[PDB]
């Protein structure tokens, strides 16, 4: 298992060695912790912000690829909690 | 007489700067240049608390006031100039005659008119008068104010000295006087803005509940302000006039019936207030009612509407052209007013007011008149820009506010954005503002700090303080809403009100109210209408737009609910608590909140006990009068204190040691002399002003400080021994204190601004701006650097670092203190401390790093809990808080202490125990193997001798010499001395090896940086840029050969590196570097070797951690602490265990495993098992390692079968081994000095310096620098020559067998790392690639070939794989690095054992500073620098043994126990050095680099000579601090360390209490009270002598210094009480008087000779009468040195012929035979290579001699 995390507006970079390809294990766009991605008091107001389609979006964009770049924002993901400063948290593997 | 248009006096007043500067290390540098202050210290045993002396905390340190009253041009009619100075009741008066550039400097003794001491800060009133020839009776006067520093408070009362941790607060002046010498003038910090009345909401017109507390009390419209004689603030709150009492309570005193709620913000209904200073009467003037009123009762009666009485006006508005002149000449009550505006009341009680366009008077009798008489348009002349005209010539257009100057008694008028002054003599002049008369091009130079040259933008109000300071309110009502200050000198600056981005009147979504309870310059005001100055100097603002009254106050500590004062030091992370009298109660941690120090006093408030957090109490035992007797240390040790009759601390001593001996200059308190236990006496000289002028040392070195006090204060710093002249220029203004540090043409600028900003503009081009903010915990009283904006001279050179502080309060008490580090709006790290659970959480913003540090009940960190399942680190402490033990999983190291606090035992987790026994200054260290080391010490804990288990005794000594401190190490039973000569500042000057005569000379230039290195016939020069001061060139010159390294820099960063050679065949190199935008990160490296461009290597990083994500063609992946290096072809996986040690390496190529290694360790971290598979189909080999009782490698087994055996001497010398692959056991032999003599049957030869000389037939030639220049074997027919650069790195390798390689160092972070190799036989370049641990893993050729290297745990290459994944080379090494198997010997590998450069001919592995012998298993030379710290840290040691005879494991150090945040971060791949500019990079060196190499990297860092440079460094270091508290990771006792003193001090010739100075080769001596009679005899003889500069030599082991005296020895012979022979003094010093006869170049000469000698130090004096005496002695000493150089060179040449070794010159069979029989060769003579005329220090050097015939 490999881990990547990026705050809102920043890209997440996934890379596999040689000919190995990405396989998405888990993904979430939102907020599950009060300490991750520091901002105004309004950031820590919601630790139960989940996007069910985050796994589907990451799977479609990154699976079977040597590398993947995804921006943590409104251009790629819907908003599961407007007003709360979000982040994209992903767990993945490199398979043949 | 009438003086109109006459030149007014414009004096320039310069006050002596405040003592704000102190030293970071008073023991290293006691001189504070800017304030000419001496900052000294005395370290006491048993405590970390020091005794501090600051020369500014004395009576002798006077206050200065330079008054320049006249310039180069003098007015025509001027005849006399008068001066008046008023300070604390004193009145100095002096008359002078008119002269160009006339100036006087006033000296204040810091006393009042009653002769009593004045403490804190005082105000001086300077009056300058101009008497003209036209009128001798009248004098034109001008009053100006200046700030003078008074007496500083003495907290500790220890004879002028203070306790390091003991502070005091001056409550009246607002000054924090710290015991360490730090002074914090709190009132000089940024001004604070607060709301004293109003809440931003309007009250009802009826004023219900208006009589209560001022704070938060609703206002309607504050249009006028006036301060009463009581200190009360009268508020013109539109409808009502409300009085704010000093008790902070409000009561309505007068109601105005003509005011309606609708007209609140109407300018027509605006009225003006004024307080009469005579009687506290309040005058009201309403423009709308056309009258002036006086408040009857200031307490407020029942009927408030009728509490006023008419002073002037009837109520009717009179026409502009009135016949009766609106009632002028008669009673004011009966008169009529046009429109009364601003009112001001004179000192005499005279009332002045603005009436439409004129100024009218109302005298004591009640008669109205006109001061500025209008309607006289004919006599009116337009406003003169320079000259001052009478009231009659002045016309006023739209005048508003009016105020009296309480210092001048002059009237100030605010008229159409121009402030004018009406003097008592009725003279009018422009004070502030630029009229249209001389707008453009009135001033060609444009911008200046003067008020006359600065235009006023919509001014509304004016106020004048008692110090004559004018405050101007400016309101545009849109964006301009500010308060400006005009000082007595005429300078204008912003005091309050930042430029608002938003429109206050037009924009609806706007908030023009901010900055309250913060700094004034940052605050945003809204429509300021009126101003008033409080008695304490605070400025009140009628902030009409925000319906509030705001106060701009001096930054001061406020009395809390507990009747206590609080101040803090964020840099030291401390909070100081003082009582109501400013007496130091406690010192708490600013982070932890735990008590660090508790102070208890006597009945007379004299400090008697300092109790630390650990329970260590330092008691001050005192007399009934408060006089100190002694100090009772925490270990119950008595430190005797003797205070002299002058009140100065005379003696500080223990029962054995004399820690300090001092003498003072009379009753001034100025420290004259200071002596220690060694007898080293420092002499201090001051001027009559008490400013430090000279510092003389026993070395003869004098540091001089010269002050030139003009418009700018310049301090010149000079040294008698160096050409490093430093000059500091100080320019003090209203906005900032400007400093310029000049070294030749290299200028560094420093700016300390009033807003709290510190700006540095380095000569290199880089600028740093530190910005202050009030502390989140301590408040406005302590400004903190929370922002740092960096600028580099490049395209995208703007960088920004930020510290965001926060707090969590539960029930009014601090629970959590958070700190977040940010770079360009991104959080990198957060350090939060939770006081409730005592944990310090350090965490990343992306779940990558998490560390928790647990603190005990005493507030000490004891447990480090890391993430990723890593082994936790825990520590033990003794009762006194000293570190007892350390533990990291299974690894532990504990100690036991004495009742005296000395380590008696050392326990390891494997059961190993070391015992420490103390017996009469000697310590015996015994190991369980019964190996014994005896360390003999001084009273000062400095080594005298070291006895090894072999019973061989090594001896050491240190002595003060002429211009330096000499450190001598003598090997067992040998005279072959190893000497390290250091300057007074601790810089290396000379390294000498007396055995063969090896010498390395270090010279320092004009920038106080390394300029030259001279050894043998080689000269290395360091060139610096004349303007930027950066290192531009490094050139090595050895005869014909020249090696030049040139640099180009972007600020302090290298962007270009050039390599140039003078040799025929040698190729040149160029490396171009680029940096990532808005960072200090290297983005690319572009090499060009032999004019052949190579591919660019790109570098990619993680912006949050600094982790290298991509380098060249390689990509890096990080997971926990493990790393993966990937390519489309290869994957290199590195796995680390819980202790951060490598456990598995995996090298895959084309998805196939090429190499894998597994390392296993014991409890102590020693390698016990290693499994290796070299190749995809090869078998796996298991290696098992066993260690002896001392952790020395005993045996190595291959697949559980014993193959190698190792045995050791009592000294740790490897005396038994199985060489290479052999089963045969070979013995090694050693002499008394631990030098190898035999390896089996092969004899070894090590010279008298400790360097490898021969191994059988192999001959090795090491230079003075310790570098192998040549190696050959005549029998085997091979020869190898090496070339080195100026930084001590190997540049080339050339053999007689065709081999020729060149080495290049392109890595700026790893300067000793070989990155490129040029091969001359095929002309191809090899690029070397290293992993994150520094091990070689890949290679790339310029031909297109790619190689993949398999390296072990030590960085040793074991296998090479081709571009097609095929193993082409496989190597097998023994534990000590000897190759026994090589599958392909033709494939030449540059890097060998332990990552060094291996040579297959010599069998040596090269590391930049040392060479390692693979056959013997030891180094080829000793590291003599080991002797410097072996005394402080005693342990088993050997000068030659490799890695403590454990070659496969990482060297055991206390750094293995991770107890600091920066070290934990490094493990996780984090590189803070890449994200935080200036942050120290973690050193990746096996062998320490040479002095010049480490110096070339650190020279770009800012210098620390001056006080402003040290202030800047404190700002930088405090900004880079991570943990709130750092532990002292030391399992050894603290030793008092002196600069350049390594060993036990020898009795000096220049005795204690004797002054010795050598200025321009001339000797001067002085005598103090403590000096003995025999020491005074030496001083008397040495006085007026001339020293032979650069002509001092080491002759027969003696440190000889030559001197000359012009005259007769008769006078000096009477002093010595001898005629001839040798005499022994009380000190033991030998005095030898003789009359030698010398034959120098055919000339015979006889003279008297007096010689002073103690041990190796020899001082020689020659007597003569002629002027040529100095020139004759110079010619004599050089001829005698030439004889020594020639004698030695011919002897060495004869020995080379005898040994069968190659000589310096090619001799024929006849020439060689002549040399063997006679010793000399006919026709041949020795000549100097480096000229003796430029290099007199190499006059006796045989290595600087070449044999040549007369043919040349
Ligand atoms: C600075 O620059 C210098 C150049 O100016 C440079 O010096 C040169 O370095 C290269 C590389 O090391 C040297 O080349 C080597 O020469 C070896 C010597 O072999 C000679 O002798 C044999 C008879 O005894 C001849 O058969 C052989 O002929 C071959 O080469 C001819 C070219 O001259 C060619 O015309 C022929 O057709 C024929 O092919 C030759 O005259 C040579 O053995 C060596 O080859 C091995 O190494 C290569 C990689 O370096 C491999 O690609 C290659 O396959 C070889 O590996 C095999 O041998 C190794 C050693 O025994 C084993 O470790 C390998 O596992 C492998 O063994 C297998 O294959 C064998 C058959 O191929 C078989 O017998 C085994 O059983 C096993 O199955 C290589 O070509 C060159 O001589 C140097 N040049 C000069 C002018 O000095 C210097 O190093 C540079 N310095 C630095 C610091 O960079
Ligand atoms: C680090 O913590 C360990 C506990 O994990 C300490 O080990 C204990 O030490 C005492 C002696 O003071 C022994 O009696 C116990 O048996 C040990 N506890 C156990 C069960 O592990 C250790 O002393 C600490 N290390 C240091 C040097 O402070
Ligand atoms: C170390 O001791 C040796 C021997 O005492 C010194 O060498 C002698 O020096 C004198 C004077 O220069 C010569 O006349 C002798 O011929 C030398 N003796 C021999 C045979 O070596 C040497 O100078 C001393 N060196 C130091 C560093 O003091
Ligand atoms: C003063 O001079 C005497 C005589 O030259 C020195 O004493 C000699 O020192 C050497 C070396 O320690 C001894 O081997 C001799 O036995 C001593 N000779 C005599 C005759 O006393 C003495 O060391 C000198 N003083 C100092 C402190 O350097
Ligand atoms: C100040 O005003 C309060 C009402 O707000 C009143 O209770 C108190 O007595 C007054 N205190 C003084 C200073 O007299």
């Amino acid at each position: 298992v490999r881990r990547e995390l990026s705050c809102e507006g920043y890209s997440i970079d996934l890379r596999c060695p040689g000919s190995d390809v990405i396989m998405i294990e888990s993904a979430n766009y939102g907020r599950t912790d009060d300490k991750i991605c520091d901002a105004d008091p309004f950031q820590m107001e919601n630790t139960d912000c989940y996007l069910p389609d985050a796994f589907k979006i990451m799977t479609q964009r990154c699976n079977n690829r040597t590398q993947c770049i995804v921006v943590t924002g409104s251009d790629v993901f819907p908003d599961p909690c407007p007003g709360t400063y979000k982040y994209l948290e992903v767990q993945y593997e490199c398979v043949p | 007489c009438d003086l109109s248009g006459f030149v007014r006096p414009d004096p320039v007043i310069i006050s002596s700067p405040l003592s704000t500067f102190f030293s970071d290390a008073p023991g290293r540098n006691p001189i504070v240049p800017e304030t000419q202050v001496l900052h000294e210290e005395i370290e006491v045993p048993g405590s970390s608390i020091k005794l501090i002396y600051l020369s500014s905390r004395t009576a002798g340190y006077k206050s200065l006031l330079k008054i320049i009253m006249t310039q180069s041009l003098v007015p025509l009619n001027l005849i006399k100039v008068h001066l008046m100075v008023a300070v604390e009741g004193h009145l100095f008066q002096k008359s002078f005659l008119a002269s160009p550039n006339l100036a006087y400097t006033f000296i204040w003794d810091k006393t009042d008119a009653y002769g009593q001491k004045v403490y804190g800060l005082s105000d001086a009133v300077v009056s300058v008068g101009f008497e003209y020839e036209t009128c001798p009776s009248l004098i034109l006067w001008e009053k100006r104010t200046a700030l003078l520093q008074g007496f500083e408070l003495d907290p500790s009362n220890l004879g002028g000295w203070s306790l390091d941790k003991h502070h005091v607060l001056n409550v009246k002046s607002g000054i924090l006087h710290k015991g360490n010498g730090e002074n914090q003038f709190l009132t000089q910090q940024p001004a604070v803005i607060t709301s004293i009345m109003g809440n931003g909401r309007r009250r009802s017109i009826s004023c219900p509940s208006c009589n209560g507390l001022a704070e938060g009390n609703k206002l309607l419209a504050p249009v006028a302000l006036a301060v009463g004689i009581d200190g009360s603030l009268f508020v013109g709150d539109f409808n009502y006039i409300r009085r704010i009492f000093p008790s902070r309570n409000v009561t309505s005193i007068l109601e105005l019936r003509n005011k309606e709620f609708k007209h609140s913000n109407n300018p027509a209904h605006k009225y003006y207030l004024a307080v009469d200073p005579v009687s506290g009467s309040l005058y009201v003037s309403d423009t709308n009612s056309r009258r002036i009123y006086k408040v009857k009762s200031l307490t407020g009666t029942k009927d408030l509407a009728g509490n006023s009485e008419v002073v002037a006006g009837t109520g009717e508005q009179c026409l502009p052209f009135d016949e009766a002149r609106c009632g002028d000449g008669g009673k004011a009550v009966d008169a009529t007013l046009m429109s009364p505006r601003g009112i001001a009341v004179d000192k005499y009680g005279l009332m002045y007011f603005v009436d439409a366009t004129m100024i009218r008077k109302v005298d004591q009798n009640g008669i109205i008149s006109t001061l500025l008489g209008s309607n006289d348009l004919t006599a009116v002349r337009p406003l003169s820009c320079d000259s001052s005209m009478d009231v009659s010539q002045v016309r006023l257009e739209w005048p508003t506010d009016l105020a009296v100057d309480p210092m001048d008694n002059s009237l100030y008028v605010l008229e159409n954005n121009v402030i004018l002054r009406i003097t008592e003599n009725h003279q009018v002049s422009i004070i502030a503002g630029r009229p249209m008369h001389c707008q453009v091009p009135g001033i060609d130079y444009s911008l200046s700090k003067l008020a006359i040259h600065s235009a006023l933008e919509s001014a509304s109000a004016i106020a004048i303080s008692h110090t004559g300071v004018l405050y101007i309110s400016e309101t545009d009502e849109k964006k301009i809403n500010r308060l400006r200050q005009v000082t007595t000198n005429g300078e204008i600056c912003l005091l309050a009100g930042a430029a608002s981005d938003c429109d206050c009147k037009n924009d609806v979504n706007c908030n023009c109210y901010s900055g309250d309870d913060g700094y004034a310059t940052d605050a945003i005001l809204n429509s300021p209408s009126s101003l008033a100055v409080a008695p304490d100097g605070t400025i009140y603002i009628a902030d009409l737009g925000n319906i509030r009254i705001r106060a701009v106050s001096k930054n001061r500590p406020i009395l809390n609910s507990f009747n206590q004062y609080e101040a803090a030091s964020p840099g030291e992370q401390e909070l100081y608590v003082f009582n109501a009298d400013g007496i130091h109660q406690y010192t708490l941690s600013l982070v932890t909140g735990e008590y660090l120090y508790n102070f208890t006093y006597s009945s007379d408030n004299d400090v008697t006990e300092v109790m630390d957090s650990n329970g260590n109490s330092l008691k001050v035992r005192r007399d009934a009068s408060g006089m100190p007797r002694h100090l009772l240390m925490p270990d119950n040790q008595i430190v005797t204190l003797a205070v002299g009759t002058n009140g100065g601390l005379k003696l500080v001593s223990t029962q054995t040691l004399e820690l300090g001996l001092m003498t003072y200059n009379g009753n001034s308190g100025l420290l004259a002399t200071k002596s220690d236990e060694t007898g080293w006496t420092t002499f201090y000289d001051y001027d009559h002003e008490g400013r430090l002028t000279n510092v003389t040392r026993p070395t003869g070195v004098v540091t001089s400080l010269h002050r030139e006090m003009e418009k700018s204060i310049t301090i010149d710093i000079e040294n008698s021994n160096r050409d490093d002249d430093v000059t500091v220029i100080t320019n003090l203004s209203s906005v900032e204190a400007s400093y310029t540090v000049v070294q030749d043409q290299v200028r560094n600028s420093y700016q300390l601004c009033n807003n709290g900003t510190l700006r540095v503009m380095y000569a290199n081009g880089m600028s740093i701006s530190f910005h202050s903010e009030p502390h989140v915990l301590a408040g406005t009283v302590t400004p903190t650097i929370g922002r740092c904006n960096i600028s580099l001279p490049m395209e995208n050179g703007l960088n920004s670092i930020e510290w965001r502080l926060r707090k969590e309060q539960i029930k009014g008490k601090v629970t959590v203190f958070g700190r977040k580090l940010r770079v360009h709006g991104r959080n990198l790290l957060s350090i939060d401390y939770d006081r409730n659970i005592r944990t310090e959480k350090i965490y990343d913003d992306h779940r990558k790093f998490t560390l928790r540090i647990i603190y005990d009940q005493l507030g000490r960190p004891f447990l480090w809990l890391p993430s990723s399942g890593l082994a936790a680190v825990n520590v033990s402490y003794f009762f006194n808080g000293r570190l007892a033990g350390l533990q990291r999983g299974a690894m532990s190291e504990r100690t036991d202490i004495d009742k005296q606090g000395r380590i008696i035992s050392r326990m390891f987790a494997d059961g190993k125990v070391w015992s420490y026994t103390y017996l009469e200054k000697s310590m015996v260290l015994l190991l369980q193997s019964q190996r014994q080391y005896i360390f003999e010490y001084d009273s000062s804990d400095r080594l005298h001798a070291v006895t090894m288990p072999s019973v061989a005794r090594h001896s050491m000594s240190t002595h003060t010499s002429v211009g330096y401190i000499r450190n001598i190490y003598n090997p067992p039973e040998s005279n072959a001395s190893v000497i390290f000569d250091y300057s007074d500042d601790g810089r290396i000057l000379k390294t000498s090896f007396l055995g063969t005569g090896r010498q390395v000379f270090y010279k320092y230039g004009k920038l106080s940086k390394l300029s030259e290195i001279v050894y043998d016939s080689t000269a290395v020069t360091f060139g610096y840029d004349e303007t930027t001061g950066v290192l531009k060139m490094v050139n090595l010159q050895s005869g014909g050969f020249s090696c030049t390294i040139r640099y180009r820099k972007i600020g302090p960063l290298v962007d270009k590196q050039i390599y140039r050679f003078s040799e025929e065949g040698m190729v040149n190199a160029r490396f171009d570097y680029t940096y990532h935008d808005n960072s200090f990160r290297i983005a690319s490296i572009k090499p060009i070797i032999s004019e052949t461009p190579l591919p660019v290597d790109l570098y990619r990083y993680d912006e949050i951690s600094g982790k290298v994500e991509h380098f060249g063609k390689f990509g890096v992946i990080y997971y926990d602490i493990n790393q993966i290096i990937t390519t489309a072809v290869m994957t290199l996986s590195k796995h680390f265990d819980t202790h951060g040690r490598i456990k598995e390496v995996q090298y895959e190529m084309f998805r196939s495993l090429m190499y894998w290694m597994t390392v296993q360790y014991d409890s102590m971290g020693r390698v016990t098992k290693r499994e290796l598979k070299l190749g995809p189909y090869a078998n796996t080999t298991k290696y098992t390692y066993d260690y002896d009782g001392d952790g020395q490698l005993q045996s190595v087994a291959v697949n559980d079968r014993p193959t190698w055996r190792y045995s050791y001497d009592l000294n740790g010398n490897l005396h038994l081994l199985n060489p290479g692959n052999s089963v045969r056991l070979m013995p090694l032999r050693y002499d008394l000095r631990d030098r190898i003599t035999r390896l089996g049957d092969i004899p070894y030869k090590i010279d008298d310096d400790g360097f490898l000389c021969q191994r059988g037939s192999d001959v090795f030639e090491y230079n003075s620098k310790g570098l192998l220049t040549r190696a050959y074997n005549k029998a085997n027919g091979w020869n190898v020559q090496y070339r080195y650069d100026g930084l001590g790195r190997r540049a080339s390798c050339k053999t007689n067998l065709g081999h020729h390689l060149q080495y290049f160092y392109a890595d700026l972070h790893n300067p000793t790392r070989v990155t490129h190799v040029y091969n001359h036989s095929n002309s191809e370049i090899t690029s070397l690639y290293y992993d994150l641990q520094g091990h070689l893993f890949a290679m790339e050729s310029s031909s297109g070939e790619e190689y993949y290297v398999a390296s072990d745990n030590t960085g040793t290459p074991l296998a090479v794989f081709s571009i097609n994944g095929l193993m082409i080379k496989q190597l097998q090494y023994t534990a000590y690095g000897e190759i026994y198997y090589d599958s392909n010997p033709d494939f030449q590998l540059v890097i060998g054992f332990h990552g060094g450069l291996y040579d297959p001919l010599t069998k040596l592995v090269h590391f930049t500073q040392r060479d390692y012998d693979v056959l013997a298993g030891r180094w080829t030379s000793p590291d003599y620098t080991m002797w410097k710290n072996i005394g402080r840290e005693p342990a088993p040691f050997n000068l030659y043994m490799f890695k403590s005879n454990n070659p496969l494991s990482n060297e055991l150090d206390l750094k293995n126990y991770v107890t600091d945040v920066k070290s934990w971060l490094v493990m996780f791949g984090f590189q803070l050095s890449n994200i935080i500019p200036g942050f120290p990079r973690a050193k990746m060196y096996f062998v320490s680099p040479p002095y010049e190499l480490t110096e070339s990297q650190a020279c770009e860092n800012g210098q620390l000579i001056t006080g402003v440079q040290q202030t800047t460094e404190r700002h930088n270091q405090a900004f880079m601090a991570l943990e709130g508290q750092v532990i002292s990771k030391r399992l050894h006792a603290s030793i008092r360390e002196k600069a350049g003193h390594w060993f036990a001090t020898s009795t000096p010739i220049i005795g204690k209490g004797i002054m010795f100075a050598v200025k321009k080769g001339r000797v001067t001596t002085g005598i103090s009270s403590i000096a003995t009679d025999d020491s005074r005899k030496i001083a008397s003889v040495l006085n007026s002598a001339h020293y032979l500069e650069k002509m001092h030599y080491s002759i027969e082991g003696k440190d000889t210094h030559y001197f000359v005296k012009i005259g007769s020895a008769d006078s000096d012979l009477v002093t010595l009480a001898m005629t001839s022979g040798r005499k022994v003094l009380d000190s033991g010093v030998n005095v030898t008087v003789s009359q030698p006869t010398l034959l120098i170049n055919g000339r015979t000469r006889r003279f008297t000779n007096i010689e002073f000698q103690y041990s190796t130090l020899l001082i020689n004096i020659r007597y003569g009468l002629t002027a040529d005496t100095l020139d004759e002695e110079k010619a004599r000493v050089l001829d005698q040195a030439r004889q020594r150089a020639l004698g030695s060179a011919w002897a060495k040449e004869q020995q080379k012929a005898r040994d069968g070794r190659e000589g310096s010159r090619v001799w024929t069979d006849g020439e060689k035979q002549q040399l063997l029989n006679t010793g000399r060769v006919q026709g041949y003579e020795g000549y100097y290579v480096l000229p003796v005329e430029q290099y007199p220090e190499l006059a006796d050097s045989s290595s600087n001699i070449q044999f040549l015939r007369q043919n040349e």
